[PDB]
RNA sequence: AGUGGAGCCUGCGGCUUAAUUUGACUCAACACGGGAAACCUCACCCGGCCCGGACACGGACAGGAUUGACAGAUUGAUAGC
């Protein structure tokens, strides 16, 4: 059959969006004390199912739950 | 020259190298005899009904295709 | 009450969608303690086409395999055999809502393959539509073997080695207990009275192709006893070629 | 495991449901 | 200028509940029905864009598609760029031109100019 | 009894237009596609986001690959794309 010639044409899509990478952020969660003592900065949730490990998110004003959405003030 | 004449071509290869590509002779001495360079334009008929259809990428303007109008397809 | 209201009001929502951000009533619906009961009012029978993909985009995310399992067996898989009866073909997000149930893959398993095949209605057009969306998504290997492993003690129908054939062609290194159960398979069929079609030679083919390094001498040679039993013009001597070039271990 | 095999919040989406269906037609401000 | 023997200033200053009587009936009806998403977002768009100008100077274009949009007496000063299917139309809002829709300054045909025409 | 004359409505040519989507042209072309099209229907036009396989090679990942995500600010859109 008769053979179709196929185009060149350029169009770069090699700029594409991509969410910045956060390198090591458990460090910013807990101060260690010198002694050996584990100071949590940030609030953690107190859900249903999320409790006792998941933290929640320092808002400028509020805090925020990344697994139940739960905001306060 | 007038013919008959026997008439050789050769290319500068490497190192100063004749290489013989083509053989012939010499035929008629004239200016008049004109040579047509083509050009070939693809297009794609995306859209077919009966006898009528429509074709895209062969042009890229509106009035590239009014200036193209008495070329028959 | 007046929540029965407000999942009237998204039952006409769900029904005429097309795009946008959802109701957050509809986002928080695994998280409920009900929620069976929620989404019968929602009518997911009356579901538009590209609501279907954003409520399985939903439950693959918010955790519970369990859960995450019954909304596959419940709603979408019968979704999709409902439409590749009718229109013959599988709409776009209807598609792109399987890829996305690929997220948890033991809810995928349990919900929409071996249900699929179990049933023994799966018809073969069925059976490649799915079966694509696994040669697309990458799954693991122990989910990816396990699947496999039912397959293979499974009930012989033409849908069901079109999905045996693409988990080979993944070519990942197989469990050597899933190796034993696929050599019985296929000598399953060699007493069998019974026309075999062309996608079960290219099952065998892809089995030899791939797996022939991890093949003992005493089912080695038993597949050469089935090859004589039921032969092929085309494939046979090829399944033939690929056994005798083979180095073990 | 393959074979072996075979409210507080609630109210406060509710809410925001119906506070979200109120502003999608205003008909009140200046 | 006088508007339905209300001028401007009582216009802007009017209640919503009031225009609602002052319009030809399509308006009331629609002003009845509520003013959607988009043409609450256009309007505030225009707010701001009123807002953030020079005294002397004619405040900056807001481009739109929204023809399905009544122009009420608070949109009276600003310029408003309408899509007609192609092209945007810069149109300053006039305080005569309340009572329409965006979509009558925006024409979405050109005018016909006739041909001679061929075989038929 | 009309139509052909008049106004209007609709179909097909033709004419415009960014687009005025469309096969059939003396019966079987001509209110045929149940086609009364604001949206859908819509095939047409002007715009704008979005991603588009498997395979082989080279890179990143457990010192998270990636998914999902409340509110706010963006463009013609309640775009956690
Ligand atoms: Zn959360």
């Amino acid at each position: 059959a008769k053979k179709r010639k196929k185009k060149s044409y350029t169009t770069p899509k090699k700029n594409k969006h991509k969410r910045k990478k956060v390198k090591l952020a458990v460090l910013k969660y807990y101060k260690v004390d010198e002694n050996g003592k584990i100071s949590r900065l940030r609030r953690e949730c107190p859900s249903d199912e999320c409790g006792a490990g998941v933290f929640m998110a320092s808002h400028f004003d509020r805090h925020y739950c990344g697994k139940c959405c739960l905001t306060y003030c | 020259t007038f013919p008959p004449a026997s008439v050789l071509l050769f290319k500068q290869k490497s190192n100063g190298m004749h290489s013989l590509i083509a053989t012939g002779h010499l035929m008629s001495v004239d200016p008049d005899r004109m040579v047509i360079k083509r050009v070939v334009l693809s297009g794609h008929p995306f859209k077919i009904f009966t006898k009528m259809a429509v074709v895209r990428y062969m042009f890229f303007n509106r009035e590239d295709v009014l200036w193209f109008k008495p070329v028959e397809l | 009450p007046r929540v029965l209201e407000v999942y009237r009001g998204v039952r006409e929502v769900l029904s005429k969608y097309r795009s946008g951000k959802l109701p957050k009533a509809f986002k928080i619906i695994p998280a409920l303690s009900n929620w069976e009961q929620i989404l019968y009012v929602t009518e997911p029978e009356a579901w538009t086409a590209a609501a279907m993909y954003q409520a399985t985009r939903i439950f693959a995310s918010n955790l519970k395999e369990r859960m995450a399992q019954r909304f596959y067996n419940l709603v979408l898989l019968p979704r999709v055999r409902d439409d590749v009866a009718e229109y013959k073909r599988l709409n776009f997000h209807l598609y792109m809502a399987l890829k996305k149930a690929l997220f948890k893959p033991g809810a995928w398993f349990k919900g929409i393959l071996i249900p699929l095949c179990e049933s023994g209605t799966c018809t073969l057009r069925e059976a490649i539509i799915v079966g694509s969306i696994i040669t697309k998504c990458s799954i693991p290997v122990l989910h990816s073997s396990a699947a496999m492993l039912k397959i293979a003690e499974m009930e012989y129908s033409g849908a069901n080695s079109i999905f045996l054939r693409l988990l080979l062609d993944k070519k990942y290194a197989l469990p050597y207990r899933v190796l034993d159960a696929l050599v019985f398979h296929f000598l399953g069929f060699r007493t069998e009275k019974r026309e075999l079609p062309v996608l079960w030679h290219q099952c065998l083919l892809t089995l030899v192709q791939r797996y022939k390094a991890d093949l003992a001498t005493d089912q080695k040679e038993a597949l050469l006893e089935l090859l004589r039993l039921q032969p092929h013009p085309q494939l046979s001597p090829e399944i033939r070629r690929e056994l005798q070039s083979a180095v073990p271990r | 495991k393959f074979y072996e095999q075979y409210s507080n919040r609630l109210q406060e989406v509710l809410n925001d449901y119906y506070k979200e269906k109120a502003e999608n037609c205003v008909k009140l401000n200046t | 200028f006088t508007y339905r023997g209300v001028d401007l200033d009582q216009l802007l200053d009017m209640s919503y509940e009031q225009l609602m009587q002052l319009y030809s009936a399509r308006q009331r009806r629609r002003l009845n029905r509520g003013l959607r998403r988009k043409q609450h977002s256009l309007l505030k768009r225009l707010r701001k864009a009123k807002k953030e100008a020079p005294p002397m100077e004619k405040p900056e274009v807001v481009k739109t598609h929204l023809r399905d949009m009544i122009i009420l007496p608070e949109m009276v000063g600003s310029m408003v760029g309408v899509y007609n299917g192609k092209t945007f139309n810069q149109v300053e809002i006039k305080p005569e031109m309340i009572g329409h829709y965006l979509g009558e300054f925006s024409i979405t045909y050109k005018p016909v100019k006739h041909g001679r025409p061929g075989i038929g």
